[PDB]
This record gives structure tokens, C-alpha cells and sequence, in this order.
């Protein structure tokens, strides 16, 4: 399945399930509470762990928060009494923000952030923490009240809830579990690798679909090599974020790949052109927001090595062509055009498309490999203005279209190679050299590209990406199992 | 329509008046609509269960902010016959469909200043009038 | 220029100048008129011939009458006056209708049926003659005392008008006029030849352009083959029915010649067809209106003669086409495929286009003869699933472009010449005969189906139509010239 | 369903509603029909003594007029947003649209009284149309 960062430069979504398992492992909810001299009544009771739960979006997230053993009294000119209950599940729903790391990075270059629960706010118009009408599991529920009790007891309940609000309102620093750690590379400059996978601004988000918590998830979204976040960025996963292969899943935004790696590279395979003939912009179908294609600038056209046909020296052009990403496959379609002088042009449109994977080399470390799907696909077509005869405009469309399925493939082997090349390697000024001389066997490993990749974050304090699958889906995809350090 | 008539009532409160809508612009939850309520005049009242008011709150320019899943706007149809209002159904506990929730009952605590009772009426007052009648929010501009 | 039947099977054009000529040739002394003792009053007068006028559309034709020294004597308690004027256009509005002929056809077979002007009706939402409130050109207005015609007694004139109709309702005769003459064939059945053009059905249009009379025409709507009319007919003429070189126009409905002519041919040119897989269709978008075409039925294919290519022999099959006409040009598109078993796909769409126009043969007979305008367009789509070598690959591409190359122009022959066959010879059976031996020089003359066509139609009692144009601008066109006998 | 109608001439007047409806017909396709029913009013007929000579109830009197469909390129743009079939007094218009009368009184309620009737009747129809065309855009 395609997926997309949606604008973002990376991209790293974990399973909730695989959160809150870590939180009932570190304990970090806080055991017995009390609410003393409250002007509004007071109350005690025990926590269970708490727990993200349903009901959240983007920024917004709910909490399961269990309490047992609670009772509660209540102070007012009207409601007044005590009570309290054996079980209930709060729920409430907060924020998450990023912090300042203690203790920081020795690199001033480099910023070390926590994911850690927002615990205040000074604009009424988005609480810490707000309480969510919800009354399941409610055991034991009792209440003496000293008058007025018609309407239920859920609206004791809620006067319960609103009590332990007060509390946690002064309490929550007491849960304090480090979601993820980030490294923000500020400062990406000169002879730098990697800059387009390096974070430089990160937030997070929540996602939930139809069906549920078992399939939401908790995501890491960095701006990369400089950039900021702004209104362009939502908060926001998509669905097929996570391989369905794996537990995790990290993305590398398509657009990297294409201006950071590719635009710079494919000037090579041309020493003929002048080199700023290629463009990376926003236009292609269908589905999503927008996709991006790596194309020739209008008006530019790009030589190629000459053939004989017909008896004739013609230089073959590159008239259009097109790089994307498209389902699982890199997809290179190239328009080459052939003008014999006694009046008649040739025009091939050849698409090529290749898929990634995850391999190993012969040291048996892990790799990036790729292959090409089948053959060029090709359509041609033909104008003749000269009105030459067929039997030279057959033979003519014969030599064009052999230069087509040979060139075209060739071209795309040099883009696959080359993706390659930046994924492993990190420079774009190494890649020529990584092409020529390129070998499945000998493959560099993909160790050092997760080192300043996925691993420039770190969840759950020490959890180490353990990478079971690499593919393309629109954008570079990575599949792996978060290890927690036993311990 | 600018301003809408909200009715509600229950066993033991009870309130009308007419309420200011408009959507509230936001980047943090791609998913939901953000609603700004604002009371242009109502009054909340806290009765006995035999009906006696025991206590009222004027409700006028009372701020509040709620948030529902995006889903709403496939509701059908958005055709005017004819007059909405913001009304519940006395004892007749509905569905939830959306997600609604309450983000502030009361953002100035015009009258939640009063304590948790009011805050716990205003709450319940809100997805009261809400609940069954999203279909309401689809002209809020 | 493109025109159309508008859902007619045939249309006969011919310019107003041209008819009010006839008319006036026919009627050019005066006629002396009186009516005595009318109820509202009497009058005196002479007409010159009615001649049609502008403002008149479709069923609806406006005629002028000029009226030269008349006198009136008004009648009633409320006006009451001697008048009259040197002359006026009396404007009216009448219908036309076709009546049978007499004498009666000698043959049973068909009725003769005459265009005249419709003097009586007895629906009175249907006046048969409508006088119109145009006071042009009035000279020697009078009436008692008063010599100027102003404003306020205009309605005298109006007055006058309806005496004048008094007179025209109880003196039929002043409205005769035969415009034409229609052979309707009564029990037409498929044992006749040129079924297509023979009219079974027949009704008229005035068709007014820009208000101007020179550029107006009358028409004789045919439905042929034993069709009648319907709701999907309407009574109007296109503006480009008359060819600009000629002075009236016959049209033959694409629609005609693709169903009747050239769908019954067509399996004739494929032997390994088994006879049912052709159709023709309505096609548009959205909605449908005037646009034929000859095409496969859906899922069907036609398996063609077996070709040699890179050692294989080789079924090449159609998996789609399309004959229709667009301006001036029958036009082919058929899409041919080739499959090599060792695993490479060929798709060639290839077009062709075919002219018509007026000729002669050995004999300096008028005939139909076509030519193909330019070199067949071709689009050749290729795939290579077995991952075939090279060589192979081209060779094969180059094998099925040739062939389509030379098949697609044989078939548009086939087609074109086939049409012309049908046209020229009237009997279906008979066209595949016709296009295995045509030769330009040897073609019949279009005299006999002439004779079946546009002459089943006769204007002014004896006009012969003389031919100076054929072309097909979507419907088949003949252009020619109205010959009044008598010279 | 109705609209006013106001005619005003010297030596005939006339004031009333009407009811227009379209008329289908399968003869002119480049013309619209319309079918008029009088649903109220009179018809003066006057010397220039101003008195009345005669008057004609118009009640369910029925008229057929067609005209050219080039007025459906009129752009209404409703103001004053009140729309009545008025003429305008001793001013003849021109006749954009070829509009023509068919039929004055198709049962002749009024014209079985003679030709000064139709010739009256014919002139106070093409005179309360004319220039009001835009008002036919809203007649189904």
C-alpha cells in the first residue's frame, strides 16, 4: 500500500499497544493520592496504571485513568454529603510536549528533546487537562446527600471526577514517562550526511482509525536538513504508515529522496547537458494531497549518444520525462525523440519500474537491494512531413525503438543505483562513484544510515529499532521491531 | 441563521436563551471541528424535584468551546424546514455519534467562579443541547 | 463544412428565391377581386402574386401579398366609412400540407403526394391563415374624411386586412400552388433497391438564416425505408444543407449509409469472422444526438490471416474499431494485436481517412469517386512479459507495425469503395462484387440512383435537378441546380 | 399565477390579469408559444369623448401568441422585482422578437361580435408584450 508523509520530511509511527505495554512495565503512575482542604470538598483514593486509550486526535490525547478505593466529600450550599466508590475509569484527555533533555548533549549541534506529557497551560482555550464525560465501569458507587438527588448519580460522579481534577492539576508531574527522545540537529551545514533524514523541528501526533487501538498510533513527525514546521504541516499519520509486515514503521518523504538525492545526481548520466535541465515539483494524480515528480524543465531537451539509422548519424533527445514514486515501485518514464533529415521524427514513451528491498551483502550485513519489474513498456508514434516512404519510416522506427528499450532501462538502472547510493552513503557527492562501481555482493550495510535516520530517535528511553523490512511506497518505508533493553 | 434558540431541560436544571455559533480555527486536531458557543443571553436555572428554582445564572455572553469528529459533515440533509433550534429531550439519554466533547464550558468563568456544581451543570447543559442536533452545525461558518 | 439531417433520412433544400420565382413565372397577371355584401362590410381590389417572405419558421410561412387600388365600405353601430389605398402588403402566415396528386400514379405501388399551401383548418388554435399586424409601405391611405394614416387610424388599415381575408377564405384558388411533388413508397420492403433513399414518410421546412431571404430556403424532410416520422423529428433545416457551391442541396443520413450500406458489407471482408460482431451505435456524452458508428459489439474480436514473424505463425486479431463519418472524411480507426507466444505484446491503432467527390468514367458519365487522404497514423504499444531478447522483440514490433501498415489502408478501401458500390448500385447483395472489380474509369453512372434519390422528389411539377456536387459532409451532400422546363 | 396587464390607448383601453402559460408545439422549433388566459377584467372601446361606447368583460377570454426564443437571452435581474404587462401610452415599440398573434379569443368570447372586435383585441395584445418579454423568462 502507498502511503505519504503528508508533507513531513520523516516520519515514525509505533503502535499504542506497544506504549502503553512500556508504561505498565516502567510503572510510572503515581500509586495512592489525596485532596486535602479543598474549598469545593476533598478526596482520596489509589491509581491504577494509567493508560492512552481512544477518543484522541493529532496533539490530543485520552487517558485511561483507573482509581479504586475512593471516596470523596462533598462541600456546597446545595449538593453536599460524602461518598465515593470501589472502581471507576477516568478519562481525560491532555497534550504531549516536547522538552529540553537533562542531561543535554555535550555536541552543541545537536538538541536533545523529551516527549513527555504537557502539564499546564496558560490559554483557557486549550486546558491541560480535561475531563471527559464518560461513567463506565463505575463499581461501588455510593453517595449520602443531604437533600436534592433526582437526576443521578452520575452527576455526583462527575462532581467526583472534577475532584480529582483539582489534584491533577497539581499532580500530573507525576507521571512523568519519557515518551521518545529526539536528537534536533540544529546547525546542518557544509560537508553534512544525511541532512535530508537529520530532524531539525520535530512534534508528534495520535492517530486512531475504525478499528481501534490495537491499529492507532503514536507518531514521531520531524521537519529534516534545516527545515521548520508552519500551517502546511498537520498532525496527522497515515494509515499506512506502519508496514503491515511490521510492528514499527518509519517513512522518508518521497520529496527528500527526489530533490536530495536524485536532482543532484541525474545531471551525471548527462555530461552531455549543461546540468540545470531538471526540476522536482508538485504535479501528478490522483489520490492524497499531492505527490512529486523529478521531470525535465519546460522547453529543455537532453542529448543522447548518436545511432546510425537509415544510414543516417541522428543525435536521439530526451523531448520529456517523468520520476516518481507509485505504488511500490520507483517508475521512470522517458520520451525519446529521433528527427531523420529527410523529414520524418520518431517519438518513444518508455516507462521502467523498479522495486526496493531489504537484502544482505556477503558479510551478511543488512542491505538495500532493488530490482527491475519486467520490461519497458513502449509506445510509439510518428510525423511525416517529408512524406517519406514507409518502407524507410518502418526501418527508421525499428532503430528508434531499439535504442528506446536499450537506453531507457539503462537510465533507470542508474536512478535505482543511485537511490541506493544516497540511502546508504549519506553524500551526494559519493554516489557517481557508488554507481560505477556498484555491487549487490558488496553493498555497504544500511547500519550507519539508520544511525542518522531512525535512530536520531530513540523511544521509550532506550529502545532500539530492530529493522525487519525496507520498501518503497511513495515514500522510502522502513519496517522494524522496537527492542526494549531487558532489564 | 447567526444566532440559535437552545433549550434544555432535565429533573433538577433547566435552561433557554439563544446561543452565537462559528467554527474556531485549529491545527491540532486534523480530524475534528473546534465550536465556539456564545451565549447572547439564557439563563440557567437549578431546581428541587418538585420544580421550585432554587438558584439561577445568568448565562449572557458565557464563552464556551467544543469539539466534534469531522465526521458530522456527511450528514444529510443540510434543507431548511424549517426552524433550528438547540433543544433536548427531557430524560432521554442519546448516542454520542461524533465524539462530541467540551473543551471550556465557561472560558471567562463567568460563572464556573461559583465552583465545580456550575462547572458540572454547564458541561451537561452543552452536550444536551448538542447531542442529535449536529446536523445543525453544517451552515456554521 | 460538417451539416446534418438533424434525424432525418433525407433532406431536399432549396433557396426561397428560387421557389417565388416559379411562383411568379407561373402567376404574373393580376387578379381583380370583390366582395359584396359582407356582414362587416365590403371591398374592391387587385392582387398581384403572393410571394413567400421573411419571418416564417418551419411549419410556418409568411407570404406577401401586394394589393393594388382598393376600396372599402366599413360596416357597424361603432365605425362606419368608405375608404381604401393605392397599395399595400397585405402579410399573412400560412401552413403548407401534402395532399395526394391527381391524376393518381399509374402505379399502385406509390402515391404521389403535392406540397400546397393549406387554405382551410378547423382547429382554432390552428388558424389556416393569420393576418400580421405590418402596415409597410402603404401609399393613398384614405378613409371618409381623413387622407393621412396616422397612428390613430391605423386600425382601419387592420380592418381592411380582415375584409381582405374575408374574401381570400371563400376564394381558394388564389393560393394555388404545387411547390413539389413526392413519390411516397407505400409497401417498401427489402427486396427493393436503394431502400435508403426511397421516401415512405414526408414533411417540409422553412428554415430562415439571419432574417435574410436570399440566404432562407424550403425543405422536404424524407423518412426512407418504410420509416415514418416521429417526436425525434423536428421541422428545421441545417445551415449548411446547401453546399456553398450549388444552389440546392440533398442530404442521405450517415446513419443510412453505415446501417444500410456498409454494416451488411463489412463480414464480407473477413472470412474468418463469424458474421455477428458488428453494430452500429448512437455515441455522445451525456447525451446522445446525431453521431453514427460502425464498431465491434463488445467483447467481441475479429481473428485476421495468419502472418511469419521472427519464426512464428501468427494470428493477428481486432480488438476494436471504429467507421464514421466527420466532415468531409469517411474515416477508419482499427486497432490490431498481435501476440508472440514466447511472450511480447502487440497493439497498433491505426487511422485512415477517405474523401468523396463528383467524377466521370470512360464514358463521360457523372460517378462517385473517393480518394485516401494522406498516409495511415499509427500508435504502436508494446509490451515484452517473457523478457524476449532484443532482436526478437524488434523484429516482431517491426512484423506487426508492417502489417498493420498495409491492412488498415487495404480495409479503408474496402470500406470506401464499398460505399460508392452501395450508392451506385442500390442492391447490398451486390457490393462485394462491386468492390472486387471497381475500376474509376469503368464505375456506373449515378444517373439510376439519382432516379431512386433525389428524384423521387420533384420541384415545381417538372424540375430536373441537375448534379454538380458530391461530398460527404457527414451525411452524403449533392450539390445541384433546379432546371425549370420550358426554358 | 398571475400577472396585471394595463392598456391604454386613445380610442381603446383596457386593464385586468392575466394567466400565461407555455405552450408545447412540435411546428416552430425556433418560437415559443404561449397560451393567455384573461382572468380578469374589461375592454373599453371609446370616442375621443372619452365616454364608453362599448365594454367587453376580457373573464376567461383565451389568446395564443407565439414569438422568436432569442428573448430567452434576456437578463431579467429582477428590479423593482414587481412585474406587470403594461404598454406605454401612445408610443409604438419596436418588436425585437417577431412576437405575433395567433389567436386573439380562440372561443371568440369577444369577437363573434365582429372585426373590430379581433382588430381591437389583436392591437391590445401585442401592445401590453412588447417590451415586457423579459417577463415571459419566468413562464414555465
Amino acid at each position: 500500500m502507498q502511503t505519504t508523509t503528508l508533507n513531513w520530511d520523516t516520519v515514525y509511527a509505533v503502535p499504542i499497544n506497544i506504549v502503553n505495554e512500556a508504561i505498565k512495565l516502567k510503572h510510572p503512575t503515581p500509586e495512592n493520592f489525596e485532596l486535602l482542604n479543598g474549598k469545593y470538598g476533598n478526596c482520596s483514593g489509589s491509581f491504577e496504571e494509567w493508560q492512552i486509550t481512544n477518543g484522541g486526535d493529532g496533539s490530543n490525547i485520552r487517558l485511561k485513568i483507573p482509581i479504586k478505593n475512593f471516596k470523596a466529600t462533598i462541600i456546597g450550599n446545595r449538593l453536599n454529603g460524602k461518598g465515593g466508590f470501589a472502581f471507576a475509569n477516568l478519562e481525560v484527555q491532555v497534550k504531549l510536549k516536547y522538552l529540553p533533555h537533562f542531561p543535554q548533549s555535550k555536541n552543541k549541534d545537536i538538541e536533545l528533546v523529551d516527549l513527555k506529557i504537557r502539564t499546564q497551560s496558560d490559554n483557557p482555550e486549550d486546558p491541560a487537562i480535561i475531563v471527559i464525560s464518560s461513567y463506565k465501569n463505575i463499581q461501588g458507587f455510593y453517595f449520602e446527600d443531604e437533600y436534592k438527588l433526582t437526576e443521578d448519580d452520575e452527576f455526583v460522579v462527575s462532581y467526583f471526577y472534577r475532584l480529582i481534577k483539582e489534584w491533577l492539576e497539581k499532580n500530573l508531574h507525576f507521571f512523568n514517562y519519557i515518551f521518545n527522545t529526539v536528537n534536533l540537529n540544529l546547525y546542518i551545514s557544509d560537508k553534512e550526511k544525511w541532512e535530508w533524514t537529520k530532524p531539525s523541528y520535530v512534534d508528534y501526533a495520535y492517530s486512531e482509525i475504525e478499528g481501534d487501538l490495537s491499529r492507532s498510533a503514536l507518531g514521531v513527525l520531524c521537519m529534516t536538513g534545516g527545515r521548520t514546521g508552519s500551517k502546511n504541516q498537520q498532525q496527522k499519520i497515515d494509515p499506512y504508515a506502519i508496514p503491515a509486515a511490521s510492528q514499527s514503521g518509519f517513512l522518508i518523504s518521497e520529496e527528500r529522496l527526489l530533490r536530495n538525492i536524485l536532482l543532484p545526481t541525474i545531471p551525471k548520466k548527462f555530461p552531455k547537458s549543461k546540468g540545470d535541465e531538471f526540476e522536482v515539483i508538485n504535479e501528478s494524480s490522483q489520490g492524497g494531497g499531492y505527490s512529486y515528480i523529478l521531470k525535465l524543465k519546460k522547453g529543455k531537451k537532453i542529448d543522447l549518444e548518436n545511432i546510425q539509422a537509415v544510414g543516417y548519424t541522428c543525435t536521439p533527445y530526451i523531448q520529456e520525462m517523468k520520476i516518481y514514486l507509485l505504488g511500490s515501485y520507483l517508475k521512470l518514464e522517458t520520451t525519446t525523440r529521433v528527427d531523420l533529415p529527410l523529414g520524418v521524427a520518431s517519438i518513444c514513451e518508455t516507462t521502467c519500474e523498479y522495486k526496493f528491498k531489504l537484502s544482505t551483502n556477503n558479510k551478511g550485513e543488512q542491505t538495500i537491494a532493488y530490482e527491475q519489474i519486467g520490461s519497458p513498456v513502449n509506445i510509439q508514434y510518428s510525423e511525416n512531413t517529408g512524406n517519406v516512404g514507409l518502407n524507410i519510416v518502418v526501418s527508421f522506427l525499428s532503430a528508434t525503438l531499439s535504442f528506446a528499450l536499450t537506453f531507457v532501462p539503462g537510465f533507470g538502472t542508474f536512478l535505482a543505483v543511485g537511490l541506493i547510493g544516497g540511502c546508504l552513503i549519506g553524500s551526494v557527492a559519493l554516489i557517481p562513484t557508488f554507481i560505477e562501481s556498484y555491487n549487490s555482493d558488496t553493498a555497504p550495510s544500511i547500519d550507519l544510515s539508520l544511525e542518522n535516520s531512525v535512530s536520531e530517535i530513540t523511544w521509550n528511553s532506550s529502545d532500539v529499532f530492530n529493522l525487519d523490512y525496507v520498501a518503497l511506497a511513495g515514500p522510502l518505508q522502513l519496517g522494524g521491531t522496537l527492542q526494549v533493553q531487558n532489564s | 441563521k447567526q444566532a440559535f434558540v437552545f433549550e434544555f431541560d432535565e429533573n433538577l436544571s433547566s435552561s433557554s436563551g439563544s446561543i452565537h455559533l462559528e467554527k474556531v480555527k485549529q491545527n491540532c486536531s486534523p480530524n475534528y471541528d473546534y465550536f465556539k458557543i456564545t451565549f447572547i443571553d439564557g439563563y440557567l436555572y437549578i431546581k428541587n424535584k418538585s420544580g421550585v428554582i432554587l438558584d439561577k445564572y445568568d448565562l449572557k455572553n458565557v464563552i464556551s468551546l467544543v469539539a466534534l469528529k469531522r465526521d458530522y459533515l456527511s450528514l444529510s440533509l443540510s434543507n431548511n424546514k424549517q426552524i433550528k433550534k438547540f433543544k433536548n429531550i427531557k430524560n432521554k439519554h442519546l448516542k454520542n455519534k461524533f465524539n462530541l466533547y467540551v473543551i471550556n464550558e465557561d472560558i471567562e468563568k463567568r460563572i464556573t467562579k461559583n465552583g465545580i456544581l456550575e462547572e458540572v451543570i454547564l458541561n451537561k447543559m452543552l452536550l444536551s443541547i448538542l447531542l442529535g442536533n449536529e446536523e445543525n452545525l453544517l451552515q456554521i461558518s
